[PDB]
RNA sequence: CAGGUUGUACUUCUUAGAGGGACUAUUGUGCAAUAAGCCAAUGGAAGUUUAAGGCAAUAACAGGUCUGUGAUGCCCCUAGACGUGCUCGGCCGCACGCGCGUUACAAUGACUGGCGCAAAAAGUAUUUCCUGUCCUGGGAAGGUACGGGUAAUCUUAUUAAUACCAGUCGUGUUAGGGAUAGUUCUUUGGAAUUGUGGAUCUUGAACGAGGAAUUUCUAGUAAGUGCAAGUCAUCAGCUUGCGUUGAUUAU
């Protein structure tokens, strides 16, 4: 699992989280309809805060809540998604 | 009435004396009857630099010299006949001042 | 009222014009094209399939603005730099193959022209009265939806 | 006034074994009379000996610098051949205004 | 009519209190309520320019400062307007009543001067100006910045958005900044 | 997107080719690159003649997108593929075309180095000692034995 | 964390300090709750004019020279 | 003989020059041939409103004001665009309208901003044997 | 028409060159009478 | 560093020394004077000596 | 909104020539003996003698160059010569030790695509120099199809790059990085093999921000970013200049 060179030395042992690329049908639509999850703002990074999902991954999920009317962009640049849950987090299960 | 636009360039080394011919060469031909001037125009200034390291050998700090030889061109037309040029041209200008002529109807 | 090129963006205009001629498809993506060759000399190949059609679509664009350009100059004008490693990087000319094309298939669409007058750059590309009409109206189609958004 | 020239006047007295210094004060008190507004004389080489050396006469006013040093002054300078070896010979003389 | 900045942000929404930090900061002027934190001014001439400089183009200066990577405050200006807009999605306040807080927060009341003895390195109870107490609080806020920001996907425009809200509260464990803010000072009471 | 179905088997983490060539899951031309002889982008030229996805997954591929790519290797040219893409063109001055695989790239070399051995010439010698042939100055250039010539990861 | 800040101004900027050539010396006027109006001679280090406002975390002090 | 009803004003800054020409009309904005909207830096774009903004859509409402410039860098060039905008709005005023309202506007530009009438004087500053560049130099071991 | 057309710089160097190349021709020769400098005015006509 | 050189000293202490009367208590107008007046070569350095002669009048306004 | 014209029309833009303009000016503290002057504010394109440079005193360093010199003293060589020429090698040889630098360790980023922003330099005797238009090649590069210039007229008023908008990648020595190496193709040159340079597909190393030390550097300055010019048949990682983007801290 790891072969990497002369990397591994004193200092941190931060178990690097192991984000997915894929997402069963079984929670497919659950986790698209609860943006309120990810904390008030909506960035790259957040969204793979809460949910082990890599940026390239999140924005698809983001676009694809963006689509469904359910959040707004307040800035979009190079590598900084700035998205709003419309309406408010209000979700707490 | 022999019209012959006349197109006089002036390229020199140096401004004192480019300037001289400029000057007198208008100050001449504005006071010919059979003559129409189209004001002095100035070019222009091409700059020729050439920057050298100083010393023979190259020892001692990097010392640079900026050499410079600025060439001045400037362009009078004229309305006259082929004698009121030559009438003109009379002068007493420096040397390496060089002055070409061009001769149009 | 109406709208010229010169009152859109184009990077939103060929965004548009790059369809018309998809939906048309009046043109024919080339044999060395879809072969993987990237423009100039680059890294990865492009990502954008269509990337031939946005090609052209500018290059319109380009043409109706500064008539007279050249296959070399274009070449130039596109806008490359290259990272050739340890040696800075030097400004890039671009692929005379794809883009000689272009100019000649935007001809056979009667919006190109070449110039048999002037002199200078005999047979250079330029705007034609129903090629440029084709432009100003995506342009005004562009435009008033701007507007449109309300 | 002309200092090209005065450099051939001294150099044609040093090969003329005339002494150095009454050579020089030759030269310059010349080159003053002459209206200069001052003048210099410097003359390096094996000076009667081993060594190198240099020797310097000046008189009156001078121009060491400045743009109006090339505007004020004429410098000519020439080489000397000695059975010796070489002396060399320059000249500054200050025109008036 | 009032020029928000970046076009949604009052400048009129904040005031300093403080009398301190009155004429060392830039919210308070007519000629500081700019849309864009960029005006290629010509402050850094007289001996005290800097001070005219709207609170945000320091901001954005300090911020585009690491060698190769930085020098270039046309993306500078955005990875501020991002954080600003950060910042207010968390506690949707004027976000510059919060980077103007922080400003004042972060900066050090006191130092101490290294004078050296042969060969002793003593050192004495100094206490910092208002003009370097600024200058050290927005060095400071963004040093951190880069800090974490790193080799981390957390942006830019988000690890200074999180730190000038943190800034602000004094909140000892998050904010790189304010972690020097007390030190300098404890160290500095120790040396005094 | 990446809307999987059955998790855990409805797809396969790592895929074998050619050998040793243990694939990530991540991008599929990418992936392709772990491949010692397909590259950044050979790997999207892959995925153009057998009409797969390329900004999909890796591993989305069964077999038959995996076998398509062992054979695309072994007579590239027939897929079509314009001989200046390959690897390797025209060889030992007989051998047409080929596309250096993974372990046949590996021999490749061993046997013309051992071209060059037996030959003797400066370039050949030059790798037998151990040192650049191009790269010239020795002065300065990789001291304490760094990277000599060819290099394989590890 | 609980201290007595107290603000003072400026009155009087002396002289220049520390051989470190950069520390400044400066005659200051209290407005606090504590006192206000005492007048102290002490140390800055940094941009400063005359009438600007220092939060002092040690009204106790006054260290002093100027020669 | 002729003589339209035209103001010429400039900007300038390290070398962006801005032909700002001012006629009487309904409030255009032409900027090398083109609607401010489009300028390189979305940003800055912000820059070359805020003399339109600190007058009042009043005096740009009755005004036809066409600018080109070809300066040096985006961000220089929106410099002078923004110049010669607040040049030509005082430069008009001064000819065709009363020498007062003139003064109005100039200081009132001024107050907000220098640079929308004052020139950035500093240029570019040249290089120097003495090392890689204006004012660095080739290193120096001294041990 | 004087056979080749050339730079005005590129003319006016060997205009210079030329010049100086005279005087070390006169100087190394005419080194007996005070030697001073040339006045040269030339013309496609008479140097 | 703004200091004058003794030429510039010079110069405007006689230029007041001979024209005193003349000289007004504005600079233009008496720079236009010295360089009427005298040989000037420098265009800037004739300021210097009617601006620093122009000192001297207002301390001539004084006496000592 | 682009294009063509035209007018003994105009100069704001451009050119360059005359002449303006700052001198430390006006105002108040410090100096204060009168002072020279120093400070701050205002006006100002411009106030650190405005900014950057050129020039650079007396002595001297037995500094460096006799391999730049048809500048030389003395001493060397002299025809199987240390003269001159030719063929082929070498100055780049590698265990290593120093000194300028180039590229980078990456998301304030890389890659794909889009986007009329620049300056300063250069340029031919016929094709031999700059090269525009056009044709052919995947590509470097070819052809000679149509052309201007020995230059504010022609390569050009433009072909920079950083920057900006969109998209892909998403912390993963992954490829960020590109050394090393392998066929192929192309240009310079009689000749490139001890890779001239350039293109293609692979190969893909150290490097994870660097110890003791230590160098320059206060404003359109540092830095980054490209462009020229010298050398030059071909070769820049050097040099000499040029512009764009553009700040922390001091005074
Ligand atoms: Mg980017
Ligand atoms: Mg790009
Ligand atoms: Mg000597
Ligand atoms: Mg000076
Ligand atoms: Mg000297
Ligand atoms: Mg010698
Ligand atoms: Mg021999
Ligand atoms: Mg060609
Ligand atoms: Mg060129
Ligand atoms: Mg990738
Ligand atoms: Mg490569
Ligand atoms: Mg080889
Ligand atoms: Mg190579
Ligand atoms: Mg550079
Ligand atoms: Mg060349
Ligand atoms: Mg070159």
């Amino acid at each position: 699992k790891k072969g990497g060179k002369k990397k591994w030395t004193k200092g941190k042992a931060k178990d690097k989280v192991n984000h997915a690329v894929f997402i069963e049908k079984k929670n497919v639509e659950s986790i698209i309809n609860n943006p309120s999850k990810v904390g008030k703002v909506l960035t790259v990074s957040t969204v793979v805060e809460k949910l082990k999902v890599n940026g390239s991954l999140a924005r698809q999920l983001m676009r694809t809540m963006a689509d469904r009317k359910l959040v707004e962009k307040v800035a979009k640049n190079g590598n900084q998604w700035v998205y709003s849950v419309i309406g408010g987090v209000k979700e707490d299960k | 009435v022999k019209k012959v636009r006349v197109r006089i360039t002036l390229t020199c080394k140096n401004l004192k004396s480019v300037e001289k011919a400029t000057s007198e060469i208008v100050s001449r031909a504005k006071k010919t009857e059979q003559v129409e001037v189209k004001g002095p125009v100035r070019m222009p200034t091409k700059t020729l630099v050439i920057t050298v390291r100083k010393s023979p050998c190259g020892e001692g700090s990097k010392t640079w010299d900026r050499f410079e030889m600025r060439i001045y061109k400037r362009i009078i037309d004229l309305t006259c006949n082929v004698p009121d040029v030559k009438t003109i041209t009379n002068f007493r200008i420096d040397p390496g001042v060089e002055i070409e002529l061009t001769m149009t109807a | 009222s109406f709208f010229t090129v010169k009152d859109v963006a184009a990077a939103d205009f060929i965004r548009e014009y790059a369809s018309h001629l998809k939906k048309a498809n009046k043109l024919s993506i080339p044999e060395f094209t879809q072969w993987t060759t990237t423009s100039v000399a680059r890294e990865l190949a492009p990502q954008d399939s269509d990337w031939v059609y946005i090609r052209t679509a500018a290059l319109a664009r380009k043409v109706y603005l500064k008539p007279h350009t050249g296959i070399s100059t274009l070449k130039h004008i596109f806008g490359s730099n290259k990272d050739r490693g340890n040696l800075r990087n030097k400004h890039q000319a671009c692929h005379g193959k794809i883009l000689r094309w272009a100019l000649k298939s935007l001809e056979d669409l009667k919006i190109i022209r070449k110039d048999k007058n002037s002199a200078t750059k005999k047979f250079s590309r330029v705007i034609t009265k129903e090629g440029m009409t084709e432009l100003n109206r995506i342009a005004t189609q562009i435009a008033i939806k701007q507007r449109q958004a309300k | 006034l002309c200092a090209s020239a005065q450099v051939e006047a001294m150099n044609y007295k040093l090969l003329k074994d005339v002494p150095v210094r009454l050579a020089a004060n030759y030269i310059i008190k010349s080159v003053i009379q002459d209206g200069a507004k001052g003048c210099e004389i410097i003359i390096s080489g094996k000076l009667k000996q081993q060594r190198a050396k240099t020797m310097k006469f000046k008189q009156g006013y001078m121009i060491c610098t400045g743009q109006p040093k090339n505007d004020y002054i004429d410098v000519a300078v020439r080489h000397v051949f000695f059975k010796q070896g070489i002396m060399g010979v320059k000249v500054k003389i200050m025109l008036p205004y | 009519t009032q020029p928000k900045l970046f076009g949604k942000w009052n400048y009129d929404e904040v005031k300093i209190q403080d009398p301190c930090f009155q004429n060392y900061i830039a919210c308070t002027t007519t000629k500081s309520q700019v849309f864009v934190p960029h005006t290629a001014g010509r402050y850094q001439v007289k001996k005290f320019r800097k001070t005219q400089c709207p609170i945000v183009e320091r901001l954005i200066g300090t911020l585009m400062f690491h060698g190769r990577n930085a020098g270039k405050k046309a993306l500078c200006i955005k990875v501020v307007k991002n954080a600003f807009e950060i910042i207010h999605l968390v506690t949707g306040r004027n976000p510059l009543e919060v980077f103007v807080g922080a400003v004042q927060n972060a900066g050090p009341r006191e130092d101490s001067t290294r004078i050296g003895t042969a060969g002793v390195v003593r050192k004495q109870a100094v206490d910092v100006a208002p003009m370097r107490r600024v200058n050290l609080a927005i060095y400071f806020i963004i040093k951190g910045c880069r800090e974490s920001a790193f080799k981390s996907m957390r942006s830019i425009a988000e690890t200074l958005a999180d730190e000038i809200i943190n800034a602000e509260k004094n909140n000892t464990q998050s904010s790189w900044a304010i972690r020097k803010k007390d030190e300098i000072e404890k160290v500095a009471k120790g040396n005094r | 997107m990446s809307f999987v179905i059955e998790k855990e088997s409805d797809f396969k983490y790592i895929h074998r080719i050619l050998n040793t060539n243990i694939d990530g899951k991540r991008i599929t031309p990418i992936a392709l690159t772990g491949i010692r002889g397909i590259g950044r982008r050979f790997a999207y030229i892959i995925c153009k003649v057998l009409k797969i996805d390329p900004n999909a997954r890796a591993g989305l591929l069964t077999e038959d997108q995996c076998n398509k790519i062992t054979d695309l290797i072994a007579d590239p040219e027939a897929h079509g593929i314009p001989t200046w893409l390959l690897n390797r063109i025209n060889d030992f001055k007989d051998g047409k075309n080929y596309q250096m695989a993974s372990n046949t790239l590996d021999t490749k070399m061993r046997e013309d180095l051992e071209r060059l051995k037996k030959i003797k010439s400066h370039r050949g010698l030059r790798h037998f000692w151990g040192l650049k042939v191009r790269g010239q100055h020795t002065k300065t250039s990789g001291r304490h034995g760094v990277v000599c010539g060819v290099v394989r990861k590890n | 964390n609980t201290e007595e800040t107290t603000k003072a101004r400026i009155m009087d900027v002396l002289g220049k300090t520390g051989s470190r050539g950069g520390i400044t010396q400066v005659r200051v006027v209290l407005i606090s709750g504590k006192e206000e109006g005492r007048q102290l001679i002490r140390n800055v280090k940094g941009a400063c004019r005359v009438g600007d406002v220092l939060e002092l975390m040690e009204c106790e002090r006054e260290a002093r020279r100027l020669r | 003989q002729q003589k339209p009803q035209l103001v010429q004003t400039f900007g300038r800054k390290k070398n962006a020059v801005a032909v700002a020409s001012v006629r009487p009309g309904k409030g255009l904005l032409k900027v090398n041939g083109s609607p401010i909207d489009m300028i390189n830096p979305q940003i800055l774009q912000a820059k070359i409103y805020e003399p339109i903004l600190l007058l009042g859509q009043q005096k740009f409402a009755n005004l036809d004001i066409r600018i080109r410039v070809r300066g040096s860098g985006y961000t220089s060039q929106v410099y002078a665009i923004r110049q010669a905008l607040s040049k030509g709005i005082v430069a008009y005023h001064a000819k065709y309208v009363d020498e007062n309202s003139k003064r109005e506007i100039k200081e009132q530009l001024m107050q907000y901003d220098r640079s929308l009438l004052v020139a950035d004087p500093r240029r570019m500053e040249p290089k120097k044997c003495g090392g890689r560049g204006a004012r660095s130099k080739m290193q120096k071991a001294y041990r | 028409k004087t056979t080749r057309a050339i730079n005005k710089k590129k003319k006016f160097v060997a205009d210079g060159v030329f010049n100086a190349e005279l005087h070390s021709f006169f100087s190394k020769s005419l080194q007996d009478a005070g030697y001073a400098g040339i006045e040269v005015r030339r013309t496609p006509t008479k140097t | 560093g703004r200091v004058r050189t003794k030429t510039v000293k010079r110069a405007a202490k006689s230029l007041i020394e001979h024209y005193y009367s003349k000289l007004t208590n504005d600079f233009h107008f008496n720079k236009k004077i010295l360089s009427e007046v005298a040989q000037v070569p420098s265009k800037r350095l004739r300021n210097k000596i009617a601006g620093f002669a122009t000192h001297l009048m207002k301390r001539i306004q004084k006496g000592p």
